[PDB]
DNA sequence: GACTATGCACG
DNA sequence: CGTGCAT
DNA sequence: AGTCATTCATG
DNA sequence: CATGAAT
């Protein structure tokens, strides 16, 4: 009927249970592919369903429901909001979901509910899933014990640093900002060649974060500090021009703001400064951003000290903020604070496992085939007696047995031979088959090398990272300043 | 609730009455903020022919409509004192959008006639097809030189402005009361208390095939 | 630029569209299967996904999502609510959806959101869909033009009368009460034999509605008017009993209440009668209903006239209400007020098209197969010649032409032969094929008869309707009083 | 009133059910024995009574209505004899977040109604994991299968038989054993300071 | 996750 | 007023 | 289809 | 005072 437990014990089996799960399976990105579980499931499920960049948008609610019923046993709001976020290009440096409809704005207005919008994976998101079908990554049973899901994606680009992550669990939080794809890949490639590389040298390739929202990042040494330790405070400041209006008045024009800042709240707080006259000078605040351009006009009064006003806004609004690195990720099942070096190196080791696994898989396929093609080449030399033998067999299983015993074919070859359609007996061209046998042998040699020789493999990995860069590289948005 | 225009000008500015908050957002994003204002209508609008003027004054959508249009309602309605030169009804192209127009129209007819008589009430025309074409005929022509839009919620803000909100790129129906008697017997049969007349109007005019 | 339109023109055009749509495709059931479009879609969709009664529940959100992305372009709440209703056994006499979890109550409290609940088609819902894969029912393209959906279901029982419908569009509304499955089927079977049967006779099989919620139905006269014209006003009175209590105090106990009535409100309104002392003698009111039985106890005071109280509650509360038939359904694309005869014959005519289509489809399948089987029977006696002739051919097509020209096989026979797997040259039993040949001839004859003779087909309808009645019959729940 | 009250007032056998979620709250209302069982749905994670201020803590709906539904007041102005239930029963999902919720309620009852937890009045229902069995061992004895994801996937019928019926149920009874090592545990897991917690996790949580 | 308002026909 | 698909 | 509040960590 | 997956 009733069993006692201590207050001290109850609060122990519970908070441990919760703590472990929120750290491993909710708030914190995997260090290799840079995804929280909800995002990986989102991407995996949409990809399983062929809802890719090259096909028609699919209703958001259909996608969300499948994710919920197959992989992610939580609310649809949370799944949907997560899916929506991965589609907002002012939050993601390289978006992984393309969404048709109101998916929010820099002003932070609610996205349309999932009954209105429609979605599909972006092309680049395809590269996170590249080769997932090739037994390249470890799979587990879903909550349901009905279906397998991947525990990490193949990640053909270094998404952890490229898109970032944030980041609140129990006993740990995470803040990793986004970086430029070409830059992060240049660093990875250098490190593949020079494994013991030092931060100073890595920063010749990866000078610092690259926000989708652009702006100005100030703090070379804190950037360095963060790349070494995973912690660091940097300054992020709006791009600003001044415009000399008629009649001796000036006007400050903002065109890029700090990452994670709600444009509309910022505009209101700056106008609050004007309405309250905390500092003198501001004539009018005017948000002039249209569908193709961010532009805020802070018109000043005649004989207004524009440097004073600007500086004050920099300090007392989010026109300028501090950004704090707190790079925590999940490495071998546990939370790690990590700098640029463990991040890139984990990624490199991950791609290694991936490429090795991919290659075992293709080689396996190529062998099974080569083995059959070898049997068929043989069969043709003895067609008449092989048909006779099957004619004399009692049934399928007896026919296979007789082919093994009388002519040494293996099971796999016997199965192939015996499941041929009658019309195949019209063929006697061994040459076409021999061409195939040769192409398979070459294919197997390439793959087997990759597997047996570390250098051959690392070249492949560089060759593939450069392709990804050539394809998806775009220019820096955020300027760097000492 | 309302998203006002950036500068006040009762001669240019436009009021978009938009079906639902979600499409409200897509129009807030794609508008020209200098002269276009957005007022999203949450839900089916109140049938102002079937209901009491009391309960009608108690309706949120109505109360905030007579207020942002800023000219009071009914027989105390002064058009000169209006706030916009164009009131634009922008719904989905689904049957329910048709219904919402119906309801709104019978409001501007019953309690703000002057605004509809002076031809200041319009109806936007979102594109049915995206290959953009508005008529099934324009559809077979683009295929010469397809996403079939199920509503304003499947359009991106840039797409919206381009096709329907942009004063240069768009087409609009201008509601024009051309025969006062034949338009009274029409809003009454359709939107009024009596149910038999309506059943018969449906029976006479709606071909089920 | 713009284009002018008349108010009278614009309005008529718009309300035209809304009227037609909300009449044909929203608020009113098709007279044959008794489903509103959203209900058909729910069933069809779940059924296509194999979410049937014989398999695991499946998260509701997944079902609603597929429904919303393949068939029904409306809100998830409308779809989920409809799905929910079909699972409530106090609204449906024969529930068509089984739901695990909080699916609501007779107290009208909210069902759990679709993220919480799981569902599947009920076993009887299976019978509405039976033979849908056999081209028995007209299909149309969905809003996508990506997929075909059914415009009506096969309906192997008369769902319209059995589960009812209700019912509010433009210019028309509908209320059709639920009925006992076996009684409806008895009526239908009679009318199949006696196509001109009149109400009074049908009413020997179908005496009146049968609510899931039970109670007493008073009004034989108005039932006939309803079954005759489509409209009628019958009475519905709560089943009740009296219990004796100590201290010479009697107690009124209600064990069944009127269809569509919310138990919680009814219990408050009755208690309002006590509080307002509207009739003398009420000590206390109490809902004693629990998971296995409805039970409202109305404890009376000592020298209290139990006949006065009971009667007053009947008149002035909903312990007794009036129910109004207003049977309207979509027939040949337009709304139609209908009595029992239009309904049952529309059903009979529909079951006819279905069995005829079903039979053509199966006959065609059997003929095609028979044709192959005749070929294979011939082949076995020339097996070696046929093998030799195939070896002698240049390729597949040359093999077939040689089979046709040398042995007069047809194109379809040759194709079958030439695509047999080698191992079948072991399975060489002509008697087994002859057994199949005979089975097939017999099958084709039975089916031919059905297609060529109206009586044989009506007999097949009766025999099926009876299998369903035998399998799903339940006792009346509501009593009748003239 | 978010609450669903027991029909008759009996502080000697009455039971208060704090259920994670309005949804599960529904099944609880439907499956209960209404004579002596009341239902209180908690809507969302309960406020952390250690971290938050006694100002905001008392301006909280979930907290404020338990302070009332329980009928004994709170803090040092608290009488255990003016109570309303013999047993207060916390019924959450058998998941991680249910674990979390049990944790935030336990710390409230400890910090602000210690006597109730001291008289062994606070409990924790144990909903079934499998379909019934609770242990990974009990399913193998049945082997000679549906896995429950929440109370929201449970029918009112089943919920009763399995976890609400005083005849067929198992309730862990919270007992404050060593007040001082219990005070260390709550104050470390739920307190304002992060480093203590982080270390408690680093030390006690087996990641593998 | 509950709550909030409308349309539409009908007693 | 309350019903049930819709917004 | 918005709106309301709570956890968790951090500056 | 936000942030973003969770309730
Ligand atoms: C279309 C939106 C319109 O707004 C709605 C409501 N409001 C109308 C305006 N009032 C000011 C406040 C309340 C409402 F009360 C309920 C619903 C609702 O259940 C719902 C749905 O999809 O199920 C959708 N909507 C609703
Ligand atoms: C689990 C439920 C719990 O209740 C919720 C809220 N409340 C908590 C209690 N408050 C007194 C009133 C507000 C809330 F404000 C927002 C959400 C919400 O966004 C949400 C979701 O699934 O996305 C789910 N829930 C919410
Ligand atoms: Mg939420
Ligand atoms: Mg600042
Ligand atoms: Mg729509
Ligand atoms: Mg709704
Ligand atoms: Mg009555
Ligand atoms: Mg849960």
């Amino acid at each position: 009927n009733i069993q006692n437990m201590s207050l001290e014990d109850i609060m122990g089996e519970r908070f441990g249970r919760y703590s472990k799960y929120i750290i491993q399976d909710r708030a914190l990105p995997d260090i290799r592919d840079g995804l929280k579980p909800v995002q990986r499931r989102i991407l995996y499920s949409m990809n399983k369903d062929s809802n890719t960049f090259d096909k028609s948008y699919r209703k958001s609610a259909k996608s969300v429901g499948n994710i919920m019923g197959n992989f992610h046993p939580h609310g649809d709001s949370s799944i949907y909001d997560a899916m929506v976020r991965m589609s907002q290009n002012w939050k993601n440096r390289e978006i992984l979901v393309e969404m048709h409809g109101n998916n929010g704005s820099m002003d932070g207005d609610p996205p349309a509910a999932m009954r209105y919008t429609e979605a599909r994976l972006s092309e680049i998101a395809g590269y996170l899933l590249q080769d997932i079908e090739k037994k390249t990554v470890p799979f587990a049973w879903n909550f349901d014990d009905t279906e397998k899901e991947p525990t990490v994606l193949p990640a053909a680009f270094p998404n952890l640093l490229v898109n970032g992550s944030t980041g609140i669990s129990a006993g740990y939080a995470t803040d990793i900002p986004p970086h430029n794809l070409a830059e992060v890949i240049d660093a990875a490639v250098y490190m593949i060649d020079h494994p013991t590389a030092k931060i100073d040298k890595l920063m010749e390739f990866l000078p610092g974060p690259d926000f989708p929202t652009g702006a100005i990042i100030q703090g070379r040494d804190e950037i360095k500090k963060a790349y070494e330790t995973g912690k660091g405070r940097v300054v992020v400041r709006s791009k600003t021009e001044i415009e000399k209006l008629k009649g001796g008045k000036e006007q400050i024009v903002i065109t890029e703001i700090p990452y994670e800042i709600n444009k509309a709240n910022l505009v209101k707080k700056i106008d609050d400064v004007r309405v309250n006259n905390k500092v003198a000078g501001i004539a009018e605040v005017r948000d002039e951003s249209d569908r193709d351009g961010l532009r805020i006009a802070i018109e000043l009064k005649k004989d207004a000290n524009t440097e004073l006003v600007l500086n004050y806004l920099f300090k007392y609004t989010d026109l300028q903020i501090n950004y704090n690195f707190n790079m925590v990720a999940i490495d071998n099942f546990t939370p790690r604070q990590v700098g640029i070096v463990p991040i890139l190196s984990s990624y490199i080791a991950h791609r290694r496992e991936v490429i090795l696994a991919r290659s075992r898989f293709d080689k396996e396929k190529a062998e099974k085939r080569l083995h059959i093609v070898e049997g068929l080449i043989r069969v043709i030399s003895i067609l008449d007696e092989v048909i006779a033998l099957i004619r004399a067999s009692e049934n399928k299983a007896d026919a296979k047995e007789n082919l093994k015993v009388s002519y040494d074919f293996t099971e796999e070859q016997a199965e192939a031979i015996v499941t041929l359609q009658l019309y195949r007996l019209t063929n006697t061209d061994v040459v076409v088959l021999q061409e195939e046998e040769a192409e398979l042998r070459e294919k197997i040699a390439m793959l087997a090398a990759i597997i047996g020789d570390e250098r051959t493999m690392y070249n492949l990995m560089k060759k593939e990272l450069r392709e990804v860069k050539k394809k998806f590289a775009t220019p820096r948005l955020s300027s760097l300043e000492d | 609730k309302l998203t006002p225009a950036q500068s006040k000008n009762p001669a240019k500015n436009e009021l978009y009455l938009v079906e639902g908050d979600s499409a409200g957002g897509s129009a807030k994003q794609g508008r020209d903020r200098k002269f276009q204002a957005i007022l999203p209508l949450r839900g089916k609008v109140i049938n102002t022919a079937k209901a009491k003027m009391a309960d009608i004054l108690k309706n949120e959508e109505i109360n905030t409509m007579i207020y942002t249009i800023g000219a009071g309602v009914g027989a105390d309605f002064s058009i000169e004192d209006a706030n916009y030169d164009k009131i634009i009804i922008m719904t989905d192209a689904d049957t329910d959008g048709a219904h919402i127009q119906t309801l709104l129209l019978t409001f501007f007819y019953r309690y703000m006639r002057p605004l509809v008589e002076a031809g200041h009430v319009y109806i936007a025309l979102p594109p049915l097809y995206k290959m953009y074409a508005w008529t099934d005929g324009e559809l077979e022509e683009l295929r010469k030189q397809l996403q079939r839009y199920k509503g304003l919620g499947e359009m991106n803000a840039d797409q919206l402005w381009e096709t329907t909100m942009n004063p240069e790129t768009r087409t609009l129906i201008r509601v024009t009361i051309e025969d006062l008697a034949r338009a009274e017997r029409r809003v009454n049969v359709l939107m009024g208390d009596k149910v038999e007349p309506r059943r018969k109007w449906i029976e006479d005019n709606v071909k089920f095939t």
